[PDB]
């Protein structure tokens, strides 16, 4: 994790990720209107202020 | 915020295969699955069918066989083709996405590609 | 095929009054989550429509305060608090439960 925090059911998620055989990602298609999606912190540094 | 844009032939004779195209920005047919509608001229509006961005298709039991929705993964425009066109199907095709499939952000309905079916 | 029953037909509204249009079908409309799939549309003639209310009871994005219409069960009603000059346009209500999708006959509201 990059931002300071922790998961819950950490070992359960880790075991299902080890048994995953890799990750295939589908774009969930969530389009957000009325608000902004640009939140970032200095803890994550890709080219400066970034986030996930 | 995606931007939808449609294009295609207007003066078309009946019976032959119809062509249509529709360009989008932003989502790039990579995340959400778009659908299709059809506008009778000053009559009741109805729905054509949805196509998953992957390619799975579903339609209206009013009309199945004549409609073929293009997938077009690589190019950033998804298209529509109709066979056996009719002067009763002289319509104002709209190109869009809808609330209820999972996205709750309006429709971003594309412009009206007006078509006329006459000899 | 779920045939959609709009009511009423047309609203010759006066400027500045609370108006309302109902919407019902021959089914109970409820999703598995508990959130009803009902939409409210607004098509200016000669131009693409717009959504004003989504998910039944819920305020939509980019939509100001005069539209928050709800209801109960399978008959819902869009409420319009103030009538102004730009409220002309044909209105549609729409389910989202299952295929197929049947739009409404239309509500030609005018002054
Ligand atoms: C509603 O009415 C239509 C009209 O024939 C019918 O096809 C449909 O099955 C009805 N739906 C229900 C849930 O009764």
């Amino acid at each position: 994790v990059c931002y300071p925090g922790k998961f819950v059911n950490e070992e359960a998620l880790r075991q299902i990720l080890r048994e995953s055989g890799g990750i295939d990602k589908e774009a969930m298609g969530f389009t957000y209107s009325g608000i902004r999606t640009n939140g970032a912190t200095s803890s994550c540094r890709r080219s400066g202020s970034s986030f996930y | 915020q995606v931007q939808l844009q449609g294009s295609g032939p207007g003066l078309l004779r009946p019976s032959e295969t119809l062509s249509l195209t529709c360009s989008v920005s932003g989502v790039s047919i990579n995340s959400y699955y778009w659908s299709w509608v059809r506008q009778p001229p000053g009559k009741a509006l109805e729905w054509i069918g949805y196509i998953y961005y992957s390619g799975n298709t579903n339609y209206n039991p009013s009309l199945e066989s004549r409609v073929t929705i293009s997938v077009d993964r690589s190019k950033n425009q998804f298209s529509l083709k109709m066979t056996s066109v009719t002067a009763a199907d002289t319509a104002r095709y709209f190109c869009a996405r809808q609330g209820i499939f999972g996205d709750y952000g309006s429709d971003y309905w594309g412009p009206g590609t007006l078509v006329t079916v006459s000899s | 095929d779920i045939v959609m029953t709009q009511s009423p037909l047309s609203l010759p509204v006066t400027p500045g009054e609370p108006a309302s249009i109902s919407c019902r079908s021959n089914q109970s409309l409820q999703h598995s989550n508990g959130y009803v799939h009902l939409d409210w549309y607004r098509q200016k003639p000669g131009q693409s429509p717009h959504l004003l209310i989504y998910l039944g009871f819920n305020r939509a994005s980019g939509v100001p305060d005069r539209f928050s219409g709800g209801g109960s069960g399978t008959d819902f009603t869009l409420k319009i608090s103030r009538v102004e000059a730009e409220d002309v346009g044909v209105y549609y209500c729409m389910q989202g439960l299952q295929t197929p999708f049947t739009f409404g006959p239309g509500t030609t509201v005018d002054l």
